[PDB]
């Protein structure tokens, strides 16, 4: 599903966008 | 059910982000966390109340402007392909951006009114103007109540998530006349372009505004902060994936 590869996508990148945030 | 997760997920959209401040002003590199969906102006008052003790934003020198969503910001300053589990171990994703100050204000952008009020009514005016593009007139926008449409920018302000998918869908197109799309590329030759796209008797692929993208100038078109497949519906992506101000952002990056 295209739905499914934006959701996993999106987590992905807020995941790494989120990743060392104890330092912000 | 879908699309409501991926509208979640955009509005959890955050960013570690550097603030450097020009010493003519750790309270010279502020570390915060600012949301994809907003805009820098919103987090004015956070920064100048760490600092006690004209100006503008800065991105490697070059000044950025404050009217474009804070994500779409990142993704033109910031250049994917990589997952974090395959991602090397301790990446470090985050904006570093300098605040300055100056005696004349820099050309290419709209100043910082520092008023409270100038990014919501730039912000509401615009979602006026995406209403036309999707609708042919402002009417489902202006139909909105007084109290809604300070709910509607207050939902910005203070992460309401409900608040704003029920006033962005009254007000969203049943089906677009055309789709309130921005092609930019990367701001480190910058080229943006606002191309009409009618959806009258088609339903385009991104393939098939191939030649739009193109004319802006091998490259990845990223929505959003991801990268998204040719074959995809242009109505589809901009039903999902569009920015918090009403605009759909494609960047287009090697």
């Amino acid at each position: 599903s295209m739905d499914d590869l934006l959701i996993r996508r999106l987590t992905d990148r807020n995941d790494k966008e989120a990743h060392l945030n104890e330092l912000f | 059910a879908h699309m409501n997760d991926i509208k979640q997920l955009l509005w959890n959209g955050e960013l570690n982000v550097l603030v450097s401040i020009d010493p003519s002003f750790e309270i010279a590199v502020l570390r915060i966390r600012v949301p994809r969906e907003t805009y820098l102006v919103n987090y004015m008052p956070l920064i100048w109340n760490k600092i006690k003790s004209y100006f503008w934003f800065e991105h490697n020198k070059t000044p950025i402007p404050w009217n474009y969503p804070v994500g779409v910001l990142f993704d033109c300053l910031a250049g994917f392909t990589t997952s974090f589990e395959n991602q090397v171990k301790d990446v470090l994703t985050f904006l570093r951006i300098h605040l300055v100050m100056g005696d004349s204000l820099p050309p290419t952008i709209i100043p910082i009114a520092s008023s409270k009020t100038q990014a919501e009514k730039f912000w509401f005016h615009q979602w006026k103007q995406v209403c036309f593009i999707l609708n042919g007139s402002s009417k489902a926008i202006m139909s909105l109540s007084v109290n809604e449409a300070r709910k509607f920018w207050g939902s910005v302000i203070t992460r309401n998530f409900q608040d704003f998918i029920e006033i962005s869908n009254k007000i969203s197109s049943s089906r677009p006349r055309h789709i309130p799309l921005i092609i930019q590329t990367s701001r480190t030759t910058f080229r943006i372009s606002q191309p009409t796209i009618s959806m009258t008797g088609v339903n385009p692929t991104l393939k098939d505004i191939e030649g739009d993208i193109l004319d802006v100038k091998d490259v990845m078109v990223i929505c959003q902060g991801i990268e998204i497949p040719w074959h995809m519906l242009l109505y589809d992506l901009y039903s999902k994936l569009r920015s918090f101000d009403g605009f759909l952002y494609i960047t287009l990056v090697p």
